């Protein structure tokens, strides 16, 4: 009984590869002190906020709105750039559409106790994954695309903290580190 | 070239699954399955309002530029759409225009309740096609293929013009290349 | 040879006198000399491999006294010059032969002598002194062997005591062992320096 | 039952001769006391870990990358402490060992070998004979190294020029 | 020019959002006609079901009923206060001085056995109090001269006046609680002896 | 049979054009078959029309067409072409075909009954009856593989040489 | 039916007069049909009165009030103050012919007919077939007369114009 991902670990208790995305990786453990229904849905929320957020870092730097204040192609300094008050509008509606999308369960003791699945937020407009097969196969390339967002996103928004140079532009003007 | 059972116009793709053959202007042609996720009648009603539109839209972009009224100016459409913004004549366009789609509106919406067959206003004043059912079908589906037509057409005389910014009537009398291509070089 | 004669109960040093209660005849040399009482809160076990171990030690040292008096390794003799005998050690100290000596065996006597101690002392089968380094297979005939025993021993002895003889000799004269018995007369003696 | 290797020596009672290079040495009896799995997973991960460094020296010695400066291999710790590489490389050593703590706790618990991390990519070692030849091949590699690597560092810090340099012009004192 | 509502910019603003006000509605009743619920509208991937990380079920969500939050991260906390690190360089169990055969120990295992090791046999207790005052009084007997002393003293007026003298607090209270009233008193009442006083000094 | 030592993956087992039991890494064992032959299908053509044109361009060129794009081939070629606007048109218009590509290939791997690679481009009726048509699929597939090959190899001799097919293969 | 291709309002029997199935926004529904009839024969007359007004202060003024550019106005010319006095004589007026019930709910609760305030002193309806004829005409009329009026107060108010002056010297804006 070995973890597929890590071949010299015991696979974890509670990942026995009914969920998806399951290569038996939970090396510390985390699965046997929390719900994993939480973590799956944090994990997934990470992940599709990474998501949007790489392709943001990937269109600002090409397309921007003709706005005062709206032309910054560095994505942290256009975080200073833009006035405040549009950013703490976006922060509340995002809180109201997390507040709606719960169903005003937040914590994590009363988040499931109403019945839903980790990550379904009702959110499929062309309603796909209707076939079981296939949603699985949705369910573990958004897995994997959430993850890569996730490292992405923190790749790309170091580089652009150190370099100070956006994407793109700094594959096309590598200057290496002094 | 495999046997198998495919689309009339695509021979590589299967017959849509909402694409039945009754409405007219139906070859099979819908590869990404749009009438698979939203309603044929609707569908219909949207296309032949575009259609309808842009009809509309590719004579007068012909006839601007043939013949301007002795009121207003003599302008290029594109820019005239911007000198009827400012004259206020093109408020009041949108707002009669939005006083027939506030009845439009109610049409589709019986036209999803299945009352009325989509894109038919019943207008027909010289009752061309109302007597006769054979005709009707018929002009039906000249209607939908000048609909497609005009909506190509009068792209492509917008996406001419935004290039070449030259005239429709202009370009097929002065036709020169883009970007000064005769004689450019390292382009 | 292990006789009865040369060691154990029949043959008995100073004699007019009883034998040890522990020293009852039964391990290598034992000819029942033990004045002073050595015998009774002593375990002979510690006590054998210790003078197992002070004779091997004074015989290697007592060889390298005649030795390098003689001959000496070349680049040794131009770094320490005439120097021989207790003024070596002091240059070797600080040359590094004597720090490389020291770590060498001290490693080999922790990692070889000390478990052996213990184990010995414990109960094991290893008698003392015994560590099995028998290359070449000498003397594989245990009356034989008993013969290399009993000689080991004694040269053991003997080397003990003549080691402490050369250290005396150079501490009052100032030469090697060849050299003090080549010039016998206590006087022309040079500087002993310590 | 004396060990093999020490003649004059009780063999450990934990040294059964099972384990790949069980030969017997244990004079000072560390495996008496402490986790034989454990301290033969310190032995593995010592012994790569020299191994390696080992090999490193070596081509260090014979090739520079064309983008770092040539310099002596002992020598480029502090450089690279300074420049940040070597921050890089503890980084990512900590990175795999955090996953290393609890493959030591597996360990413990009894759930996996002694330097078993199933680290065999390219299927170098499948039958039994040649696996069990294998790890006799790399424990005995491992010891090897571990001294060796001592060995390098300190004749550089005593003689001043690398291994391959000293080989060239043999120089005594 | 125009500014505010009859402004163009306005008016096209207005059917713009009058667009997506019924763009809700008939395109989601469109929707609800369509649905893309036919048995054909599936998902495809090139993906096999061989390969790793596919579930065996879509949304498992499994039942937790596991340790709660706050004990969670008192876990993520021990990841920190105690890892499992120095526990590796722990004596071996199963060590005793009665397996291990002192003919094979070593300096490390006598150093460990001087140290205190391997003390299985520790199950003894001492079963000493060590804070046990002894209580053991003795009582001398009562001689006769001694008996002709307590007399002789008790009508001397010695016994009467200070019944707590030489008693201390403790001892004073195990006393007048279960008898031993004063030698040479009687237990008479308050109003009692006032009229017994009261009659004493009358005329 | 390809290589005697191995054995070809499960999904390789015949009835595939092509199918000597080559694929040791065993990508068919982690990715649909169909998926995978529309896609060497599509490479060997995209491939074989590339080095044919890279050919064509290096023996005659188009009237005017050196005027404006110069004495510039391949890659040099690409990066003048991308700036002139044809390379723009090249990817939008492939990319609208691509579209109706992607749902062929949807309606394959969802089970509409067209094989991979199948696109019903047949003018003049070309290669349609008996076992023709199995000889021209294999022939397609092992010049669309010979021609992957001849493209890479085209490539990579501009890249080291710069020059063009015709004249580094006559020029060594 | 007036829009052909909606269906026929389902509150539009055709028992009012004017009634050709005209109400895609459906206020037949959800309200009441008697208190939209009121409502438009209301608005039918106030404007129908109002275009009357519109035609005459552009030729005759009152000798009492001074005449403005325009009879949009005639409104602000005229003092505040006996505004307020047609305000409430219209009200008195509004009461009493209701019968004091001035809501949705209190009103037609008798069911007399809407828009019928029991003002025919001419007593010109009589013959019920001439009373429809006149309930068709007046409707019609009414919602002519709106249109018209709320297209001459815009006229007179953007051209600053009278209606008839306006048409006797047209001009652009
Ligand atoms: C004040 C609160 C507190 C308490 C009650 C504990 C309690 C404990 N800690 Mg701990 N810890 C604390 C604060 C605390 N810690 C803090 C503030 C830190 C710093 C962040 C740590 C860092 C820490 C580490 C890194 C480790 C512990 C471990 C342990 C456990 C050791 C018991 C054991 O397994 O025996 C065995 C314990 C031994 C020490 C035996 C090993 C003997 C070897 C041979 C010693 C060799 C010397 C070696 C180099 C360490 C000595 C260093 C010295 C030279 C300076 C014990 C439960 C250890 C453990 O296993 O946790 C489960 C462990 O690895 N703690
Ligand atoms: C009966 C309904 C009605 C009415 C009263 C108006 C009223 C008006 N429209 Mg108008 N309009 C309507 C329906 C109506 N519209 C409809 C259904 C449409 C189609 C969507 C338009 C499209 C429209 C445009 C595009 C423009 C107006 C303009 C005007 C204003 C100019 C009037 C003027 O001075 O011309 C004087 C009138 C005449 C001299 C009479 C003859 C007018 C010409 C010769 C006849 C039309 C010929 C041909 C159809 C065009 C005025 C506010 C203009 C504006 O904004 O004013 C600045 C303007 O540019 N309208
Ligand atoms: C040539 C294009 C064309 C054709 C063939 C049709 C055909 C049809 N339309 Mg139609 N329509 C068109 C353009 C066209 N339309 C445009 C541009 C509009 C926007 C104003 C409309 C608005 C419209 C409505 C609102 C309705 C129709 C309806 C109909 C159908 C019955 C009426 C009939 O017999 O029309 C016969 C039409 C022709 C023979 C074409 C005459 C083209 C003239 C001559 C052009 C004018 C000259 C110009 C300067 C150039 C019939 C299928 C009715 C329907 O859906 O019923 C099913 C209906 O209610 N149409
Ligand atoms: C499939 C890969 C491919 C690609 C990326 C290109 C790309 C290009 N070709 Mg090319 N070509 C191709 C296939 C291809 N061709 C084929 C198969 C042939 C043989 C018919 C040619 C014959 C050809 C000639 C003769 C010329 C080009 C030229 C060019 C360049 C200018 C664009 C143009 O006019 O194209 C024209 C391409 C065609 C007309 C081929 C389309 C027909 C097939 C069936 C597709 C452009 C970089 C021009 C150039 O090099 O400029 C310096 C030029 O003069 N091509
Ligand atoms: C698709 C293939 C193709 C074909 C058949 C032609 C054909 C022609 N080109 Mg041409 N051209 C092509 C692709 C092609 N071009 C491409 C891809 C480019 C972009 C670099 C050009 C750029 C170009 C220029 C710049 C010129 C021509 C010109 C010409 C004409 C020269 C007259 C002659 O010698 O006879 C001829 C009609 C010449 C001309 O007179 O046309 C206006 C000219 O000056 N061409
Ligand atoms: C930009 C528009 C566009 C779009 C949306 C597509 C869409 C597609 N292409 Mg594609 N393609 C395009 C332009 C485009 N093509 C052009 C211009 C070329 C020529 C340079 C190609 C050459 C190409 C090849 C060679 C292959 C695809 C493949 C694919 C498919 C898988 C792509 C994927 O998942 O990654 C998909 C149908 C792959 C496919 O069909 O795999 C089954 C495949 O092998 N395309
Ligand atoms: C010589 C290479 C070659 C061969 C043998 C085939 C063979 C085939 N193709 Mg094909 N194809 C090729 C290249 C080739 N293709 C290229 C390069 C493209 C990209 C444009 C395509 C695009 C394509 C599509 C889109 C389709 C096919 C289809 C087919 C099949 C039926 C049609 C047929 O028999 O054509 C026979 C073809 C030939 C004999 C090639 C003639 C070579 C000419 C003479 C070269 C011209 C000279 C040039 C300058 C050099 C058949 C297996 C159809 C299919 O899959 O049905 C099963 C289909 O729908 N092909
Ligand atoms: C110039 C074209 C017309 C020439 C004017 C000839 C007649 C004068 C009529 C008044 C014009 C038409 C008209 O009545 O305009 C008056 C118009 C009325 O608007 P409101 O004040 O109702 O709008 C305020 C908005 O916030 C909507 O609430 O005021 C405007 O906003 C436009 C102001 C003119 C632009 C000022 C800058
Ligand atoms: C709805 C129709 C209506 C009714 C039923 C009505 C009833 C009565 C009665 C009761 C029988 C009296 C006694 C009375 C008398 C006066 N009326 Mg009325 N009056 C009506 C209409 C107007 C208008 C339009 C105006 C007006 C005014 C005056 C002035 C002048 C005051 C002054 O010169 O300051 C006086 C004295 C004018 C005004 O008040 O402002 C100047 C003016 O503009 N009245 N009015
Ligand atoms: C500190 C520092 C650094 C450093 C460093 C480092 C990494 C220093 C590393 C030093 C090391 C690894 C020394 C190892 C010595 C091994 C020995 C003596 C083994 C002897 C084995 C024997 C004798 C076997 C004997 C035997 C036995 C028992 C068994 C068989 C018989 C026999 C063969 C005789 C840097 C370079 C990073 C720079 C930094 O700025 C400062
Ligand atoms: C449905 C229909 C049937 C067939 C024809 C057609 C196909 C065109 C279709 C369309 C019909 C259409 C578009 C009808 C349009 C009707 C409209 C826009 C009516 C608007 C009327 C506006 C009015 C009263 C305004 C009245 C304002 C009044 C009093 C008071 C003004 C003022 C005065 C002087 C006193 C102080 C207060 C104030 C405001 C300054």
């Amino acid at each position: 009984d070995r973890s597929y991902a890590m071949p010299f670990l015991s696979r974890p208790p509670a990942l026995d590869g009914s969920m998806a995305g399951d290569v038996g990786f939970d090396p510390l453990g985390f699965s046997n002190y929390f719900d994993l229904k939480w973590l799956r849905e944090a994990e997934l929320k990470h992940g599709r906020v990474c998501m949007l957020g790489c392709l943001g870092f990937l269109v600002q730097e090409q397309a921007n709105l003709p706005l005062p204040g709206f032309d910054n192609k560095l994505a942290t300094e256009a975080f200073f750039s833009v006035p405040a008050g549009g950013l703490w509008q976006i922060f509340f509606s995002l809180g109201a559409i997390e507040i709606i999308t719960n169903k005003g369960k937040l914590t994590p003791g009363s988040m499931f106790t109403g019945g839903r699945a980790p990550g379904d937020l009702d959110f499929d407009p062309l309603n796909l994954s209707v076939d079981e097969t296939a949603l699985r196969r949705f369910e573990l390339a958004e897995l994997k695309h959430a993850r890569l967002a996730m490292i992405g996103l923190g790749g790309m928004l170091h580089q652009m903290l150190l370099t100070k140079q956006a994407p793109i532009e700094q594959l096309t003007n590598f200057k290496s580190l002094a | 070239v495999f046997p198998g059972q495919f689309s009339d116009s695509v021979p590589f793709l299967k017959q849509p699954t909402n694409l039945d053959g009754s409405y007219v202007g139906d070859v099979g042609f819908d590869p990404l399955g749009f009438s698979d996720v939203f309603d044929i009648r609707v569908l219909r009603e949207a296309e032949l309002k575009h259609g309808r539109i842009a009809m509309l839209a590719t004579l007068g972009m012909v006839v601007q530029e043939a013949y301007t009224f002795p009121f207003f100016d003599k302008v290029l459409p594109i820019p005239a759409h911007d000198v009827i913004v400012k004259s206020g004549g093109m408020s009041q366009i949108l707002l009669w225009t939005s006083f027939a789609e506030i009845f439009g509106g109610i049409a589709l919406f019986q036209t999803i309740q299945g009352k009325r067959a989509p894109g038919d206003y019943s207008f027909d004043p010289l009752n061309l096609s109302a007597n006769d059912l054979e005709k009707r079908e018929r002009y039906a589906l000249a209607e939908i293929k000048h609909s497609r037509l005009a909506m190509l057409a009068f792209s492509g005389m917008v996406h001419q013009y935004f290039i070449t910014n030259q005239g429709v009537i202009e370009q097929i009398n002065n036709f020169r290349p883009i970007n000064g291509f005769p004689d450019a070089t390292f382009s | 040879y292990k006789d009865g004669i040369i060691q154990g109960l029949g043959v008995e040093a100073i004699p007019g006198a009883g034998r040890p209660a522990n020293l009852d005849g039964t391990l290598v040399g034992d000819v029942g000399f033990d004045p002073l009482g050595f015998s009774n809160w002593l375990d002979l076990r510690w006590a054998r491999e210790a003078e197992i171990k002070h004779g091997r030690v004074a015989m290697l040292a007592a060889t390298g006294m005649i030795v390098q008096d003689a001959y000496k390794f070349p680049g040794f003799e131009g770094e320490f010059g005439g120097a021989a005998m207790m003024k070596l050690h002091n240059l070797a100290v600080e040359q590094g032969a004597m720090q490389q000596l020291l770590l060498w065996l001290g490693l080999l006597e922790i990692i070889s002598g000390v478990p052996a101690i213990i184990q010995t002392l414990n109960g094991s089968e290893r008698q003392p002194g015994d560590f099995g380094f028998d290359p070449l297979n000498c003397g594989a005939n245990p009356d034989t062997l008993a013969r290399r025993q009993l000689t080991e021993l004694k040269n053991g002895r003997l080397a003990m005591i003549a080691v402490g003889g050369m250290v005396h000799h150079y501490l009052l004269v100032g030469r090697g062992p060849i050299e003090f018995i080549t010039n016998i007369p206590n006087f022309k003696n040079p500087l002993p320096p310590f | 039952d004396f060990s093999a290797a020490v003649p004059f020596l009780k063999r450990p009672s934990n040294l059964d001769g099972t384990l790949a290079g069980d030969v017997g040495f244990d004079p000072l009896g560390f495996s008496d006391v402490f986790d034989l799995r454990v301290l033969r997973e310190a032995e593995l991960k010592h012994g790569r870990f020299a191994m390696l460094a080992v090999l490193g020296f070596l081509v260090q010695e014979v090739y520079t990358f064309p983008f770092f400066p040539k310099m002596a291999p002992v020598d480029a710790h502090d450089y690279f402490v300074t420049q940040g590489g070597g921050s890089q490389i503890i980084f990512w050593i900590s990175f795999v060992e955090i996953f290393g703590v609890v493959a030591l706790f597996e360990l413990i618990q009894g759930k996996r070998d002694a330097g078993d991390f199933a680290f065999d990519p390219l299927g170098l070692g499948k039958d039994e004979a040649t696996l069990a030849r294998y790890k006799v091949a790399e424990i005995k590699h491992a010891r090897l190294a571990m001294i060796a690597i001592g060995g390098f560092i300190h004749q550089f810090w005593v003689t001043k020029q690398t291994v391959l340099e000293q080989l060239g012009n043999f120089q005594s004192l | 020019e125009p500014q505010g509502l009859t402004a163009p910019i306005v008016h096209f603003g207005s059917v713009i959002s009058l667009w997506l006000l019924f763009a809700l509605p008939v395109w989601s009743a469109a929707y609800k006609a369509a649905g893309a619920d036919t048995a054909e509208w599936v998902g495809v991937s090139q993906v096999t079901e061989d390969a790793p990380g596919i579930g065996l079920y879509g949304k498992y969500a499994p039942e937790y009923d596991g340790p709660t939050f706050r004990e969670g991260l008192e876990y993520v906390l021990s990841f920190a206060w105690k890892p499992p690190i120095l526990i590796a360089w722990k004596p071996r169990a199963d060590l005793d001085r009665a397996m291990m055969d002192p003919a094979r120990d070593t300096v490390v295992s006598s150093l460990y056995k001087s140290l205190g090791g391997a003390l299985d046999k520790t199950a003894v207790y001492d079963e000493e109090d060590q804070l046990l005052i002894l209580s053991d009084m003795e009582t001398f007997p009562e001689t006769e001269l001694g008996r002709r002393r307590v007399a002789q003293a008790e009508a001397a007026g010695w016994f009467t006046g200070n019944p707590s003298f030489g008693k201390s607090l403790i001892e004073y209270s195990e006393e007048t609680k279960k008898g031993m009233r004063e030698p040479g008193t009687v237990s008479i009442s308050a109003k009692e002896l006032a009229a017994l006083r009261a009659e004493a000094a009358k005329k | 049979q390809a290589i005697p030592g191995s054995e070809p993956p499960p999904a390789l087992d015949g009835t595939w054009v092509g199918d000597v039991g080559f694929d040791p890494l065993g990508f068919s064992r982690v990715i649909d078959m169909r998926w995978l032959r529309e896609a060497e299908l599509k490479h060997g053509r995209v491939c074989m029309l590339a080095a044919t044109g890279m050919i064509v361009q290096d023996i005659a060129l188009f009237p005017g067409v050196t005027k404006t794009f110069g004495p510039a081939k391949i890659t040099a070629l690409h990066d003048v072409a991308v700036k002139q606007g044809s390379m723009q048109q090249l990817l939008v218009w492939l990319g609208f075909l691509e579209i109706f590509g992607f749902v062929a290939i949807v309606q394959m791997l969802q089970g509409s009954g067209r094989q991979p690679g199948d696109f019903g481009f047949d003018p003049l009726n070309c290669g349609a009856n008996t076992d023709t048509l199995a000889r021209r699929q294999l022939v397609e597939l092992k010049n669309g593989r010979l021609a992957m090959i001849a493209t890479g190899g085209m490539i990579h001799h501009f890249f080291l040489t710069g020059k063009g097919p015709i004249e580094f293969i006559t020029t060594l | 039916l007036a829009v052909p291709f909606l269906e026929r309002p389902p509150m539009l029997d055709g028992s009012y007069a004017g009634d050709i199935g005209f109400d895609p926004v459906g206020f037949s529904n959800y309200f009441d049909l008697r208190w939209l009839r009121e409502a438009e024969l209301k608005h039918g007359r106030v404007c129908m009165l109002g275009v009357v007004g519109f035609l005459v202060q552009e030729f005759v003024t009152l000798p009492m009030f001074s005449n403005g550019v325009t009879p949009v106005d005639d409104f602000f010319v005229v003092p505040a103050t006996g505004l307020w006095q047609i305000f409430f004589t219209i009200g008195f007026v509004e009461a009493f012919s209701n019968g004091f019930k001035l809501t949705p709910s209190d009103m037609f609760a008798d069911d007399r007919a809407p828009g019928d305030l029991g003002f025919d002193p001419l007593g010109c309806g009589k013959d019920p077939a001439a009373l429809a004829r006149r309930q068709l005409v007046e409707v019609k009329n009414g919602r002519l007369a709106m249109i018209a009026f709320g297209g001459m107060l815009h006229q007179q108010l953007l051209t600053k114009q009278g209606v008839i002056e306006q048409l006797t010297n047209f001009k652009a804006i």
